[PDB]
């Protein structure tokens, strides 16, 4: 089969230039065709025929081709570029219609500021414990950089089992925002004098406590 | 017939940063626009057909936008190579009509000349004519000034001057002064010398000889 | 089925159909445009008007059509040839030699008002365009 | 103004039969070509199928021929795609879009999209519960308060308060792959704490895999 | 594999007629649906389009030059030529020939812009008559020696017309190599050096010749540059 051939990952800085490659046997011949999408968004062609752009592309986006490999370049790149980007081609005649296999474009904001997490942590509700259940909400939001650990404590020892938390993902605000949940039985719940959750950022440590007898 | 008006005629920038070039067209010219570049001693090379399609070969930083009677050229991040005269040509209909072209600097960081003096050759002499050179090499920016000394006298009217190409490595000129005197003249004066000031320099060099 | 109003833009023996205007693409490089314009003015029209295209027809010619486009890059407008000559009486006809696809039409008839339009042939990364205008001879 | 909406999309059991449709306005949708593309989870794009504007050719992938069919009804600017047979590897979004021209060439418009779920493992309603707030947790003078979804398969779930006339501080954080193979989220709003005994907070939830809509009010503890 | 290349003399009298021939080599004349053009350079100047030519022999030409221009084809020879007739002063340039397109009102036409050029010839028109140079050493001494680097030359005097080819050791040096643009003297003659910068423990090892070429007066000199004594 026909493919075209993408480098999975490219990361650079802002302002700088971001060149993205795609290889093709058919490519001296055929032209390349180049798609943005951007996360939870649809697709949109910002280069066709090796290097045109559609109206409302701006001029930082640029193709060029020369041989077996098309090149999409991104010049005075911004937080707003970081997307997928696929290379695609096709051929009547010889019955094919291909995407690349993608290519992650990552913006390194250089030398960025610091901001603390603030968690908020909620008890087991009057409700779930009807059902012979309890679960512990902590809930972490703004916070820079993304990259934090979640530890629970049983009024002095940790927690190895029953413990669930989120990957690090990027708020509207350019923040960075996770969630850890702890699943515990009812009779656990009240054996104990108090439940923790301890967040570690930058080795700074942001921790809350809520108690059973409410 | 169309009249091409490209802008700017000149430019001056250092290596990594963005570089338009624009071209307006008389009247419309559909997108049958291409862009040329041109090394010194070269044809021009083809660099963009159809306003914005690249000729094969050639680096991903150059672009085009097309219109109806505008158009640019741009260059994402300069490199040493790329100084050059860049037209832009219509081949929309005869006759064919260029830009005044654009004469692209890469701009860089100060470097001071180093001044060498060359004596004129006993082979020369032997003739009834004497040449003194004095030799600035690998220095920017292009702006200097060579005054010939003589016996202390400052000459004038009978030097000329010869600067290179921007080198398509360090980006530095260099230059030439030849002071054309007869053997008569020459004969008649002991110490030669060349006065260099340059923006490199905090104060100006004199480099100089002794006849014999 | 001999004389075709048209433009030939391939290379080989055309023995069946002989073209007005040739204009082999494959003799010139991605840096060229072939351009190739027919004209017709005959007070009452009885001509076999075509094309032969060695790549990928755009668009569907000749029922379908691309508006001309002065000025501009490229046409971008698609109409159909009932609507663009307002005659309710015309032939379509394809064949095709190898790779070679033909794409033909026959007008019988006055024409209303005088029209033209435009067809892309695309071989590789080359263009060739054939305008077609036909006169009403009003 | 070209715009193209995609539905018909849901979870379904491998082996089971679907159709997508693409409902276009703002062009001549009689004239243009139309492509399918899908993008599976952790994949990237890939091309699917595709059809002329009079349904003359009809092009397909290798991955889907012998189980998806192309078509389209010009009269009412609709596109269908007719998926059958469908197996675990077919779970992917799935978009319609605008060829460059009357053929199979490339796209250029696209819609939104449709997710299509294609699992043999069962549909688990979500759980709804009420974190109501208090004096604990203060958060400068305000309050924090919001609500539990525990235990739901497959994706999505939409949350809302207040029927969507209250925006201003709604958080919905993303969902955990808990270690049994379900999702759980939460979603908090912050108020100021003198109008908890006069505001209505209601937390609205819907998980349309499961078709259940629960709406649980939040009161002060 | 397209090669154009000009060939003519190189200096014309005023008020003659000035003849230029492109060769084609890698491809056919006959056979191209190109057209075949003439493009000039004056020195310091903007580039200027004075006709093509098509394999009939049709011509085509810059209106405000079409009573001296004359552009004719051999396809048997796969050539076509230039002729400017009374030639000026303002005709000293650097002439190209050059594939490209034809015209937009045409019925049947390539458009394209010119993508293959020749070397290009520089052409003087002057009632001055053809002079030798004469090659004098620029001698490596004291003053001319900083940082353990040593720099010679050599100085092209008196010649005419332009231009000057010069080489190092038969282009076998090409690094740290500075030939200056020819400047017209007071005489009326050009002059120009070349000079280039080499390590200071070579001197007196390595031989270094300066290989000038002056085409119009057949002139070959390989001068060796040596230290002075
Ligand atoms: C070449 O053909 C004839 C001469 O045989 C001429 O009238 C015609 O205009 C020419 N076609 C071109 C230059 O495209």
């Amino acid at each position: 089969s026909y493919e075209l051939t993408q480098p999975p990952s490219v990361s650079v800085s802002p302002g700088q230039t971001a060149r993205i490659t795609c290889s093709g046997d058919a490519l001296p011949k055929k032209h390349a065709y180049w798609y943005q999408q951007k996360s939870g968004q649809a697709p949109v062609l910002v280069i066709y025929d090796d290097s045109k752009r559609p109206s409302g592309i701006p001029e930082r986006f640029s193709g060029s081709s020369s041989g077996t490999m098309a090149t999409l370049s991104i010049s005075g790149a911004q937080v707003e570029d970081e997307a997928a980007y696929y290379c695609y081609s096709s051929d009547t005649s010889a019955n094919y219609w291909v995407f690349g296999g993608g290519t992650k474009l990552t913006v390194l904001v250089l030398g960025q500021p610091k901001a603390a997490p603030s968690v908020t942590l909620f008890p087991p509700s009057s409700e779930e414990l009807q059902a012979n259940k309890a679960t512990l909400v902590c809930l972490i939001s703004d916070f820079y950089p993304g990259a934090v650990t979640v530890a629970w404590k049983a009024d002095s020892s940790p927690v190895k089992a029953g413990v669930e938390t989120t990957t690090p993902s990027k708020q509207s605000n350019n923040k960075y925002a996770a969630s850890s949940y702890l699943s515990l039985t009812p009779e656990q719940w009240k054996s104990h004098r108090s439940y923790s959750c301890q967040v570690t950022h930058e080795g700074s440590t942001v921790e809350k406590t809520v108690a059973p007898t409410e | 017939d169309i009249q091409m008006t490209q802008s700017p005629a000149t430019l001056s920038a250092s290596v990594g940063d963005r570089v338009t070039i624009t071209c307006r067209a008389s009247q419309s010219i559909s997108s049958w626009l291409a862009w040329y570049q041109q090394k010194p001693g070269e044809a021009p090379k083809l660099l963009i057909y159809k306003a914005s399609s690249l000729q094969s070969g050639v680096p991903s930083r150059f672009s085009g936008s097309g219109s109806g009677t505008k158009f640019s050229l741009t260059i994402s991040s300069l490199q040493p190579d790329d100084f050059a005269t860049f037209y832009c040509q219509q081949y929309h209909s005869y006759p064919y009509t260029f830009g005044q072209g654009t004469k692209l600097e890469i701009k860089r960081t100060v470097a001071a000349p180093s001044v060498f003096i060359f004596p004129p050759s006993d082979e020369q002499l032997k003739s009834g004519t004497a040449s003194v050179v004095c030799l600035l090499n690998n220095f920017y920016p292009r702006e200097a000034k060579v005054q010939w000394k003589v016996d202390n006298a400052l000459q004038s009217g009978n030097s000329q001057e010869s600067v290179t190409e921007q080198d398509s490595k360090d980006s530095t000129y260099s230059l030439s002064s030849t002071l054309t005197l007869s053997k008569a003249d020459y004969e008649k004066h002991k110490v030669y010398a060349c006065e260099v000031t340059h923006q490199g320099l905090s104060s100006p060099v004199t480099k100089s000889f002794n006849r014999g | 089925k001999k004389v075709i109003h048209g433009c030939n833009f391939s290379s080989n023996v055309s023995s069946k159909y002989t073209f007005t205007d040739s204009l082999d693409i494959s003799l010139v490089d991605d840096s060229a445009h072939i351009s190739c314009n027919v004209h017709l003015s005959e007070p009452k029209y009885n001509h076999l008007v075509g094309l032969n295209c060695p790549g990928d027809i755009i668009p569907d010619c000749f029922f379908q059509v691309y508006q001309p486009e002065s000025e501009e890059l490229e046409p971008s407008n698609i109409v159909y040839l009932d609507s663009q000559i307002n005659i309710g009486d015309i032939e379509y006809y394809e064949d095709a030699e190898g790779d070679d696809k033909i794409k033909l039409f026959l007008i019988v008839g006055s024409v209303p008002k005088t029209t033209s339009f435009t067809c892309i042939c695309k071989k590789d990364k080359k263009s060739a365009y054939m305008t077609v205008t036909i006169d009403s001879a009003g | 103004q070209v715009h193209l909406v995609e539905s018909g999309g849901g979870v379904v059991q491998p082996g089971r039969s679907l159709r997508l449709s693409c409902a276009a306005s703002g062009f001549t949708f009689r004239s243009y070509g139309m492509h399918w593309v899908r993008l599976a989870p952790g994949k990237g794009l890939e091309w699917v199928t595709a059809i002329w504007y009079d349904g003359s050719k009809k092009h397909f992938a290798d991955s889907v021929k012998g189980r998806f069919t192309i078509s389209r009804d010009n009269s009412k600017n609709t596109l269908y795609l007719q998926m059958s047979s469908l197996r675990v590897e077919d779970t992917a979004v799935y978009y319609c879009a605008r060829d460059f021209a009357h053929g199979a060439f490339y796209p250029v418009d696209w819609g939104r999209g449709t997710l299509v779920t294609v699992s043999s493992a069962s549909t688990k309603g979500p759980s709804v519960f009420p974190l109501a707030p208090s004096s604990k947790s203060t958060s400068g003078g305000t309050a924090a308060l919001g609500c539990l979804v525990k235990d739901y398969f497959p994706e999505p779930v939409t949350v809302s308060w207040n029927s969507g006339a209250l925006t201003s501080g709604v958080h919905t954080f993303p969902a955990v792959l808990q270690s049994s193979g379900l999702y759980s989220l939460s979603s908090v709003v912050t108020v100021p704490s003198s109008s908890l005994g006069t505001q209505t907070y209601i937390c609205n939830v819907n998980h349309k895999p499961s078709n259940t809509k629960v709406d649980k009010k939040v009161e002060p503890k």
